[PDB]
Formats: C-alpha cells, structure tokens, sequence
C-alpha cells in the first residue's frame, strides 16, 4: 500500500542530534518518550498531499562503534547529516559523513539533508550563510532546528523525504 | 486507628501527600514524581519496601540531589520524634505505677524502627553498590562513618556494627562451577609461540573462546556511573566512562582486524578461506551466545571494503552463506530478532552494549527533568525508574560467570591487536577500501590474480571440539 | 519470559544470603553480614522454557521481625531455610510457615524446605527429621551447601517448577 521510507540520521555525539528524530516522533503535545517501545521509530505523515510511513534510525550514543557505521548507513535511502550551530566541530565532521554516505550506497548522488541544531542557548559559532554555502556546494537542501521548540523539525524531514521522491 | 506522627513543624517527613508534593502512576504504589522529601519518604517508607527502589534511587539521584545532601536528608529521616506520654500513661505514673506506654511502644515497633532500619538499608547499598560516591569525596565518607558509628541503641545495633565494617573493607579493596571448563584447543600454533599466532593459526573454537572471556570481562566491568547523565557521550567522557570505552574500543578493533585479515589476503583462494574461517568463529560465539561478537563478525563484513566483494562472497559454502545471513537479521527492524533472542537464551552471553546506550541517551533527552503541577516544580521520578530499567538490565546480565578456561598467551595477542597501527582512522579505512578496489576491481576493470601468502593449510580443522581422556 | 517472585526466609545466619549469591553469582560469601532487604534478578532456562527469577533476600535477624507482611503478600513462592548443624534455626521454620500461611491466606503456598551448609561435617539436624516435617507440610526437602553449589540449582528451580504447577 503506502510508501516506506527508510530515513538515517546521522552526525557527531555529545550535541544534542537525538532531539530531532524524539521532537518528530513524539507526542508533539507532550513532553515524553519511551525510545524502548515497538515503533518509537515509525511514524505515517502525510507529505504534499502524499501519505507515507517514516522509519528513522537514529543510533545516537553509538558513535564510539564507528566500524558499524557503514552496516546502519547502508540501510538507509535518505540521511539527515545533523551538526550542532555551537559546535564547529560537528559542522567540521559533515564532509567526512557526506563521503561515507556516498561510498558506502555507491552513488555521488544519494537523498540527504544538512540540517544545523540548536541543541542549547550558548553561543552559535556556526553562521547559517556558512552552512548554506556547504549545502550549495553539495548540491543539497539546509534546514535549522530548534532542539526545544520543535521549530524546523518537520521541515527537515519532509524535505528529505522530498529529497528522495524526487531523487 | 492509623499511628499518629510527629508534627511536621519538627519532622518534614510527616508532611501529609498532596498533589503538590508526589503524584503517583495509575500492590505498592507506584511514584510519577515528587518533591525530595517524598522521594526519600517512599524510599524509607514505614509500611513497606519497593525492593527496587533503592536501586533505582541510589542509581540515578544525582541527576536531582548532591550525595553531600542525600546524606543530610537521611540522618534527618532517621531522628524521629518519639510521642509523649498519653492521657493513660500520665494518670499511670501520678499513681506512682508504671505506665503501658501502648502508643510509644506500637510507634516505635511500627513506624521508627522500620523506617530506621530502611535508612540504614539505603546506606548499605549506598556504600556495597555505588561506593564511587565515597572514593570521589573523602568528607562524604568521613560524614558517612560518623553517622553509622554513632547511632545508638540495640534494636539497630547488629546493622550498624555490620555497616562500620563493610566501610572499612570497602575502603582498601572468586568463581566455583560443578562442572569443569572445555579443555583448551590448539591447531598450527602450538602452545607457547605466541609469534604463530594469528587468525588462521590459533584454533577458530579458542579464538571465539577467549575472545568470549575477553569481551565479557569488559562488559562486566561496566558501572551505572558510567551510564547515568549520559557521561560517555559527553566532553569528560574519558574521566567517567573508561571502562564503556574500553569495550566500545576492543569491538571496533577486532572488526577492523578482521576486515584488514580480509583485504590483505589479496589471493582469491586464500581469502575465501578467511572468510570462512571468520564465520566459523561467529558460529561458535553465537554457541556461546557472544552477540557482541556474534555483531562484531557482521558488521566486518557489512563493512564498505568488504560487503563489495562479490567474488569472494560467490566462493562461501552455502551453509556458511546461511549462518551469516541469519546473524545479519538479529539487526534488521531495529534489532528486532536480537531483542528476543538475548531474552530467550540461558545465560552466560555478552549483550551488544549499543541498544542499551542509545535507550539510555534517548529516554533522557526525551524527558523532563521536572513536571510542574499547581505552581511546584516536582521531580520526574518516572524518567529515572525507567533509565534504571536499562541499568538493572545489564547488571542482571552481568552476574554469570563464563565456565572457561583462559589461555594467557593468547588473551594477551587480543588484549595487544592493534589493526591501525599508528595510523589515523581515515588514512586506515581508506587504506582498507582501497585494498579491496585492487583485489576486486569495479568492473569493468578485469579481476586480477595475486600470489599466496601462507605458507601452511588454509583447511580449517572445524569448530566442533574435540574430547581426548 | 515468565516472572516468578521467590522470597528466601529463615532465621539469622543460615546462609539465606549466600545461597542466593551463589545462585546468581557462583561467588561464595565468607562475611556474616546480616540482610535487611536484598533484591536479585536472574534470567535462566528452566525445563526448555526461559524465565524471570525476581529473588528477594530476608533479614533473618530477630530485630526485623515485625517487618515481613511485607515481602510475604507479593511473594509467589518461599524457600524456608535453615543449617543443618543449627538446631533453633531449625526450630524457628514452623513459625516462618505459619505466618505465610496466615499472610497469604493459603494452605497451598509454593515452598520448599532446605537445610543449608550440607558441606559441614558436624551435623546436628538430622535429615530424617527434616524430612518428616516436609512431608507434613507436603513440600520436598532440599539439603544444600552456599560454599560448594551442592543442591543450590535444584533448591530454586524445584521453587519454581512449584509456582509454575500451582
Ligand atoms: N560452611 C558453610 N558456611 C556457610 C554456608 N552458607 C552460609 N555460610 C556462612 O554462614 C554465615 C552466614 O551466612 P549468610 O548468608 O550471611 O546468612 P543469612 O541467613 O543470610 N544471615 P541474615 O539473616 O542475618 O541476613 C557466613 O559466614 C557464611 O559464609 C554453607 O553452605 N556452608
Ligand atoms: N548482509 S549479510 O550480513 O547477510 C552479508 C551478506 C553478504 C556479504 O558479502 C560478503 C560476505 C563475505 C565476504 C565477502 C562479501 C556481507 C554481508
Ligand atoms: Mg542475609
Ligand atoms: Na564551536
């Protein structure tokens, strides 16, 4: 019947990239999770008219097992790349993930997001016209999330989801 | 009738429960959340014990009350107030008789003693189960032994005198089985040449052996305090997850070791055999229920260099084919298959650390620290009775000794693997990619052939064990 | 994965705690550290089928004694527990028995009967009449040792092949 996509995120730890996938799934209404329960990771949306089933792996706190990233990667047919907007590392790392990414699904054309976090209230040292201009060069769609405001969540994940039906 | 209590203006304890101060889960009851005070009140309670909760307090109050205050707010609990003397016990002794004293003695049987005595349970798996609070600040101990050793009275005085000591030991610090462990096996490299061993040398039953007893050592070692607040995710991880890390480490570097024995091997024959051997040892970790090795055989060859080679897959006998095939679906859906599988075997087995830790991450990000009812900021007590969920599931797996005999040599040729070298992670698992685009080209560029490279039998003496007498 | 709740009772010293940790532990406790309340989780194979063993650890010191409705009303099934060179631990089960019986309003709660640290040679209970009072209560009669593992296994599961038939 309805389409599945097979969505992956991923990005450096430590920085809150867990809130993007959790503030989707959840109860948008209420402040609460159970990520143990049987499709805390499925959710059916309806996209341009469109209704489809999300699955969303997010392995985040597995990050130290970097030789099982290519096995989590290659299930995926669109990836979120997620870097925290305080975290200059993070929007460092992109590069590397991206050339994974595209190894490991053996194309240079493979649906993915950059998506830029703001995971607390310290200081951004990531400028958007930065990490717009790394999306352009990449020839792929930016979008910036707020971890406590759900704002730009759902844009994230439906224009990869775009990104993919398109593809 | 219920026993009365001390007024509240003299024992915060007594406070009567509101929905401003604890509200509960909808046959002990069961908290959603609370103030402090009723936290430690439930923890104590006078009428019952939640066995579990003091695990799950003691596991996870950092994220809510400083040891140095959980220690004040206990010694507070425990001096209780004794009633005065009732109507009957006055006109008794104005008669110059001795009084009944039925209320004192009914609280003190009823309420203080029991109460008492579960403070001095939480202290005792305080100090036997998270004594890092203790080695991390010297005055808290202090604090601690100075409670303990002047607590007066005989109806404590066999636990506190037991406490005193189990401080003492802890301060400056054994397996039976029935059965007797599988003798060790050997194959090419004979005991005592360390400088024999590598993967197709040792016996693929004791290389799956002592990388068992190896792997879940490191599981064992792992603390609540290396979990709680998400620590190993964190900047100070190094400091407050060593032992995580440790493990997390060891699993990376055997399967990159065995990705690299893979690559290196460029000849197509001997590779194969490689390979095959490689499955043969998840065969016997998935006997020994290893998912962590069982996990770290299949992410080797779900790996970039090796999943790509298509040649070499062709070669693997069916029934090997078969065997890594049905290890890879334990992961598929959100390691559905897994999860039934670690909970339907009898243990000793190694979990895959990785699901507990994005559970943990996950169920505290998506939780708040607090919930606000009728103008109060009331602690969510669910949040960390579900994190101490996770954690009391790795203990529970944490207790069974491996029946095994270890190999000193050989333990220490995996203890000291070293597959990167000095090499950073990109330069190697570049490396190892660009090994494997030489030994299998993308096509259409034609398959090479290459030398061999061992000098002994590549045939593999299989992974049933042997029985002399 | 069924959970059984087993709840280990008897007097002071008689090796309640060390029987558990063996069980869970294969680890023999030298210390006589008197219990107030301990908790264990085991995950075992029992007859082919996997369960949940929620084990609760008693004090067996007199000073608690007022505290044991408690554990006995959630409990599913008690090993009674006494040591073989102890007579007034031995003495001490029928008063353990009957106050389960009471708690939980039953004449038929699961229980078995051991008679701990089999391993001394120094005995002053003798089996036969450990075993009369077994019978009497129509529950078998496991002697054990916490130090060795003799007859540990077979003293919890028969516990809960007893919960598991009730
Ligand atoms: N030789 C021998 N000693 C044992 C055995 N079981 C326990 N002991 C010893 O007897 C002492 C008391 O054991 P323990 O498990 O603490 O008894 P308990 O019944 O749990 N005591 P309590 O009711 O106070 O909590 C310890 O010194 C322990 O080593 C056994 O099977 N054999
Ligand atoms: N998804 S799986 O675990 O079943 C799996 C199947 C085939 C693979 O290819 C190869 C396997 C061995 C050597 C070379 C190549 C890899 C992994
Ligand atoms: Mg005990
Ligand atoms: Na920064």
């Amino acid at each position: 019947g309805m389409t599945e996509y097979k969505l992956v995120v991923v990005g450096a730890g430590g920085v809150g990239k867990s809130a993007l996938t959790i503030q989707l799934i959840q109860n948008h209404f209420v402040d609460e999770y159970d990520p143990t329960i049987e499709d805390s990771y499925r959710k059916q949306v309806v996209i341009d008219g469109e209704t489809c089933l999300l699955d969303i792996l997010d392995t985040a706190g597995q990050e130290e097992y970097s030789a099982m990233r290519d096995q989590y990667m290659r299930t995926g047919e669109g990836f979120l790349c997620v870097f925290a907007i305080n975290n200059t590392k993070s929007f460092e790392d992109i590069h590397q993930y991206r050339e994974q990414i595209k190894r490991v699904k053996d194309s240079d054309d493979v649906p993915m997001v950059l998506v830029g976090n703001k995971c607390d209230l310290a200081a951004r040292t990531v400028e958007s016209r930065q990490a717009q201009d790394l999306a352009r060069s990449y020839g792929i769609p930016y979008i910036e999330t707020s971890a406590k405001t759900r704002q730009g969540v759902e844009d994230a994940f439906y224009t990869l989801v775009r990104e993919i039906r398109q593809h | 009738g219920q026993m009365r209590l001390p007024s509240a203006d003299v024992y915060r304890f007594a406070e009567p429960d509101s929905e401003e101060n604890i509200i509960f889960e909808e046959g002990i009851p069961i908290i959603k959340a609370g103030t402090v005070i009723k936290l430690i009140e439930r923890l104590t309670y006078h009428m019952y014990a939640d066995p579990n909760f003091v695990r799950t307090f003691l596991t996870t109050y950092r994220s809510f009350c400083k040891p140095q205050e959980l220690l004040s707010l206990i010694i507070e609990r425990f001096e209780i107030p004794e009633p005065e003397p009732t109507e009957a016990d006055r006109i008794a002794i104005e008669n110059g008789d001795q009084p009944l004293s039925a209320e004192l003695k009914r609280f003190r049987k009823e309420y203080i003693q029991p109460v008492q005595l579960r403070v001095l349970n939480v202290c005792r798996h305080w100090v036997e189960h998270h004594f890092y609070d203790f080695e991390r600040d010297a005055y808290l101990l202090q604090r601690m032994e100075e409670f303990i050793g002047t607590v007066r009275g005989k109806a404590m005085k066999k636990w506190v005198e037991s406490i005193t000591k189990i401080i003492q030991r802890k301060k400056i610090a054994n397996i039976t089985f029935q059965s007797s462990p599988p003798t060790v096996e050997w194959h090419i490299s004979r005991p005592g040449h360390i400088e024999t061993f590598d993967l197709l040398t040792l016996h693929p039953i004791e290389i799956a052996r002592q990388l068992t007893l190896l792997e879940s050592d490191l599981y064992r070692a792992v603390q609540p305090s290396e979990l709680v607040g998400s620590v190993w995710t964190k900047e100070d991880k190094e400091i407050n997850s060593p032992n995580l890390l440790k493990m997390i480490r060891h699993t990376t570097n055997l399967t990159l070791w065995f990705e690299k024995c893979i690559v290196e091997t460029e000849n197509l024959e001997e590779r194969v055999a490689v390979v095959s051997r490689i499955i043969e040892i998840l065969q016997v970790f998935q006997e020994l229920n290893n998912f962590n090795g069982v996990l770290e055989v299949v992410s080797a060859m779900n790996s970039s260099p090796v999943y790509r080679l298509d040649h070499t897959f062709e070669q693997i006998p069916s029934r090997q084919k078969k065997i890594l095939e049905e290890a890879h679906e334990l992961s598929e859906d959100h390691y559905k298959k897994y999860l039934a599988k670690l909970r339907s075997i009898n243990p000793p087995c190694v979990p895959f650390f990785g699901i507990y830790l994005t559970n943990i991450l996950k169920t505290e990000e998506g939780n708040p620290e607090v919930l606000k009812r009728h103008g109060k900021e009331l602690i969510n007590f669910s949040k960390r009775r579900k994190v101490a969920e996770i954690t009391g599931e790795i203990q529970q797996y944490q207790n069974q000794p491996y029946c095994l005999r270890v190999e000193s040599d050989i333990k220490r040729f995996f203890e000291n693997l070293n597959p990167m070298g000095n090499s950073m992670e990109k330069e190697f698992t570049d490396y190892l990619f660009n090994k494997s685009l030489e030994i299998e080209p993308r096509n259409p560029k034609p398959l090479p052939r290459f030398p061999k490279k061992y000098s002994y039998p590549l045939k593999s003496p299989g992974v049933r064990p042997s029985n002399p007498r």
